[PDB]
C-alpha cells in the first residue's frame, strides 16, 4: 500500500512535477546510499540473485514508477554522479541496472557510454 | 475552491509495454473546463465585493 500511494497516478495528477522530481531523486539516492552493506568488491555471484525475476516485484514496481514520473538521460547522468561520488548498496544498484536496460527504450548504449567514460 | 474544483475536473519488452501504458494514463491533462472556472470566478467576484467594501471603511480610518 506504501508503494501503491508512491505510484504517482493519484499524486502526479495533483502535484506539479517540480518538487515531486527532487522528492523522487532524493528517494532514489536514499534507496541506493542507505545501509551500504555487501560493499564486497566480491559481490559477483550475487548478480545472479539480483537478477530481475529474483529481485522482489515491489522493488521492480517502485523502479517502474520512478521511471514513469522521471526521464532516462537525467537518470543516467544522476547514476554516473552518485556511483562516482559516494558509497553504494550493490543489491539495489545491480537490481536497478537490471530493471534499467529492459524498462528504458534502448539504454544499454547510454549505459555502455558512461561505462566507457569510467 | 477555484484550484481544488479544477483539480477534480483534471482527474476526470513486457515492462516497456506496461511503462508506456502508465505514461499514457498520466499524460499531463493540461486542460480545465472554462465553464467551471467561470462558475467559480462569479462566486469569487461575490466575495471580492464585500472585501473591497471592507477595505474602504478601513482606508477611511
Amino acid at each position: 500500500c506504501w508503494f501503491g500511494v508512491f505510484s504517482g497516478h493519484t499524486l502526479g495528477s495533483v502535484i506539479s512535477t517540480d518538487p515531486l522530481k527532487r522528492f523522487f531523486s532524493h528517494t532514489l539516492t536514499q534507496i541506493l546510499t542507505h545501509s551500504p552493506v555487501l560493499k564486497a568488491s566480491d559481490a559477483v555471484q550475487m548478480q545472479r540473485e539480483w537478477s530481475f525475476a529474483r529481485t522482489h516485484p515491489l522493488l521492480t514496481s517502485l523502479y517502474r514508477r520512478l521511471f514513469v514520473m522521471l526521464s532516462a538521460e537525467e537518470l543516467v547522468g544522476h547514476l554516473q554522479e552518485v556511483l562516482e561520488t559516494q558509497e553504494v548498496h550493490w543489491q539495489r544498484v545491480l537490481s536497478f541496472v537490471s530493471a534499467l536496460v529492459v524498462c528504458f527504450p534502448e539504454a544499454q548504449q547510454l549505459l555502455e557510454d558512461w561505462v566507457a567514460r569510467l | 475552491s477555484l484550484s481544488s474544483a479544477i483539480a477534480k475536473h483534471e482527474s476526470n519488452p513486457y515492462r516497456k509495454e506496461l511503462q508506456r501504458e502508465k505514461k499514457k494514463m498520466l499524460q499531463t491533462n493540461l486542460k480545465v473546463s472554462g465553464a467551471l472556472y467561470r462558475e467559480i470566478t462569479l462566486k469569487v467576484a461575490e466575495v471580492q465585493l464585500k472585501s473591497d467594501f471592507a477595505a474602504q471603511k478601513l482606508s477611511n480610518l
